[PDB]
């Protein structure tokens, strides 16, 4: 079905690169952080919600810590919104971010 | 085992190796206790509930 | 390296079930001895829960006081021996366990079937004695609680015979206060003693009191009750923020603007020795400012008759 | 308002105790003694 | 269904020395809500931080007696009155105070010179009353200890009068359990009952009784660093007699008092 999507940093190049349809939400997360685990848990039922109309993707700070630095994702939870028009910037946000917020910067602002 | 005419072989119910056995030994303290042992009253610690030291068993007949 | 040692100065096993281990914690200042004392005292006997089982099923038996032939006790035999076997579990509910075996031969602990969870500590307690070749299938229930089993009628069940399970753990403790002569600061050595069934070590018990200890009183160090806004619904939330920003969404969306009682005087662009001086009178809030009057500001210490005037027409402003 | 008792200071006994029930209810009442006496009893149960 | 949650149902500030203040905690299972109540208060009464004066050197009076001219206050009552002093303090150790006044008038804790990290309570307090227009300089001794806390150094004797201070913070404290039953939900309420003297907050006193009780049982989850035949008599087998007498003057009469202390071993190893 449709869910978080582990996902590495040429698995999110293409996805970037090429082309987005749907708004692209990036997890950078890691195994050992607690509010992380917390994040995701938001991301579980938010992918519910959107269902088709957006892609959630996680990618792994760990393993991908050259492409974390590149994104300059400077801790953990972070979370990386795509828009599908390349056009419009992108919106980066840091902490354990409400679910509510979430919906509106995925509905419009992007 | 062997038995001599005369001696026990089951002993009832508050007898204990052929001697009458009405009671339990307990540890006791003689001292006053916030009231609860004022005049003739008793202050009893859980572990003579729950340790069935003085479970009874009563059968009552009705006819 | 610590200042504060504490070592196990004996352990001792003296049968399968009584474990013995005596502790030293020295120096302590005084009166820290007694206050550790008495609370590891409470905390041992009857705060360190035990598994034990809780209810035996047999099939074809129409009472716990009839006899099964071909087994050398009474029902109610069997009953006193399944509440006198230890288990040991970390584990919390209800398990079940079988006896399913069949004769002629002594039942003991080890004939139990027990569930991952729990473990039998002494497997060479006797149950039962088998005489003739019948097959015994007892069906039990293992539980881990506190304190003792209750001693009321539960066997309205599928004739689920109910045990007086005790659950407590620790037979015995005690402990002694040993003066360290100091002489500078009144010093003290405490000794502890513990006496466990086998279910758990003395050393464990004694750190399951000191685990069991704190969780009694970090309570106090959590924030004061209704602190955080909340729904008044779910009484417990992980993250203490997210209940009021769903408050202003929803504000947000009816467009009613958030109460005074959520304002604090902090967003007021109050002079610095104003807000110093409400903050000391525990003024926090704008509401709990406005519930106050003009006099009830002069008698503050460093408050004056011209600051009232110049306070209120910031709050005119908002 | 500060009660005028009178410090005992040397002992109380049966005797002593039943005197000054006697002058604690003639001086302040019975309700007042009544509330007395448990205060009493609990210091009494208490210390003993 | 419930969480355990503590609360502040009552908190009265009838003086400016007298703080009172109860609190519920709830809901708690049979038998730890004494456990609780019992320990809590013995943190409270003694294990709690106070600060108060302990000693007084009477600068520039070299009178020694029981009252000095200008001030209607004998020596003995101003140690009185300075025990009275409230103080709120985070000191580590011992400071020292100061109190140098003017002639007439009324010496209160206000004029109290005092190191940087304590402070007065009640500034009202009064310690002497002076009369004629003579300076009166106050060496004090501030400490902070805690109230179950013994001290034997008193300066030694150089004129400066030791004060027996007493170090409790909280004047009071008390629990309750309240039992409330649902047939099979047997839940316990805790109500702590606190009275302080003004140096701290109830609220506070709660907190601070609850981390000191705390602090006390952490060591014991402290782990250290890791570094890579009575039936057989001395009777029986064949001993010389000097042996012998030697053994029986110890009373050493079974084998098993033989190994308890530590040509004799060559002749019994082989029995």
């Amino acid at each position: 079905d449709y869910l978080v999507r582990k996902l590495s940093a040429q698995e999110l190049q293409d996805l970037v690169k090429g082309e987005r349809k749907v708004p692209l939400i990036v997890d950078f997360y890691a195994t050992w952080c607690g509010p992380c685990i917390l994040m995701a848990q938001e991301l579980e039922m938010l992918a519910v919600e959107y269902e088709s109309n957006a892609m959630i993707v996680k990618v792994d700070t760990d393993d991908e810590y050259e492409f974390a630095r590149d994104m300059q994702v400077r801790g953990l939870p972070t979370l990386f919104f795509i828009s599908p028009d390349p056009s419009k910037d992108a919106i980066r946000t840091e902490g354990l971010i409400p679910l509510q917020m979430m919906r509106d910067i995925i509905d419009n602002d992007m | 085992k062997c038995i001599k005419k005369g001696q026990i072989l089951a002993d009832g119910a508050a007898t204990v190796g052929g001697e009458l056995a009405l009671g339990k030994n307990i540890l006791v303290a003689y001292m006053p206790w916030e009231g609860y042992n004022f005049e003739d009253a008793v202050l009893i610690s859980e572990c003579l509930v729950y340790g069935d030291i003085y479970t009874s068993f009563h059968i009552r007949k009705y006819e | 390296t610590r200042t504060l040692q504490w070592k196990c100065v004996e352990s001792r096993r003296d049968s399968k079930r009584l474990y013995y281990g005596r502790f030293i914690l020295s120096p302590l200042m005084k009166g820290q001895a007694d206050t550790i004392g008495i609370a590891m005292r409470r905390a041992l006997l009857g705060e360190i829960e035990g598994t034990c089982i809780t209810r035996a099923k047999f099939e074809n038996i129409p009472h716990d006081y009839s006899n099964i032939v071909g087994i050398q006790e009474s029902v109610h035999e069997i009953l006193m021996n399944l509440n006198e076997i230890v288990l040991k579990s970390n584990l919390y509910g209800t398990r079940n366990a079988l006896i399913c075996v069949q004769g002629p031969g002594y039942i003991t602990a080890r004939d139990i079937i027990l569930p991952p969870s729990v473990e039998i500590v002494d497997n060479t307690q006797h149950i039962a004695t088998l005489t003739e070749p019948i097959n015994l299938c007892i069906g039990l229930k293992i539980e881990r609680n506190r304190g003792y089993s209750l001693k009321m009628s539960n066997n309205f069940e599928d004739r689920s015979y109910p045990i007086d399970a005790v659950f407590m753990p620790v037979q015995n403790a005690n402990h002694s206060i040993h003066s360290y002569g100091n002489g500078n600061e009144k010093q003290e050595i405490l000794f502890i003693e513990i006496w466990t069934n086998g279910s758990l070590t003395p050393k464990e018990a004694l750190h399951e009191a000191s685990r069991n200890l704190i969780n009694l009183f970090i309570p106090f160090l959590h924030v004061e009750e209704e602190t955080f806004y909340l729904e008044n619904n779910q009484h417990q939330v992980t993250l203490p923020l997210f209940p009021f920003h769903n408050k202003l969404v929803n504000l947000r969306q009816k467009k009613k603007e958030l109460a005074f009682q959520y304002i604090f005087i902090d967003q007021l662009e109050l002079p610095p020795r104003i807000y110093n001086c409400l903050k000391k009178s525990n003024i926090h809030t704008l509401l709990d400012l406005l519930n106050n009057s003009q006099e009830d500001l002069i008698k503050m210490e460093h408050f004056h008759i011209e600051d009232v005037k110049k306070l209120l027409d910031i709050l005119e402003k908002k | 308002e500060r009660a005028n008792l009178v410090f005992h200071n040397k002992v109380i006994d049966g005797t002593a105790i039943k005197r000054l029930i006697s002058r604690l209810i003639d001086h302040f009442g019975m309700a007042y003694t009544s509330h007395i006496l448990d205060q009493v009893k609990t210091l009494g149960f208490q210390q003993a």
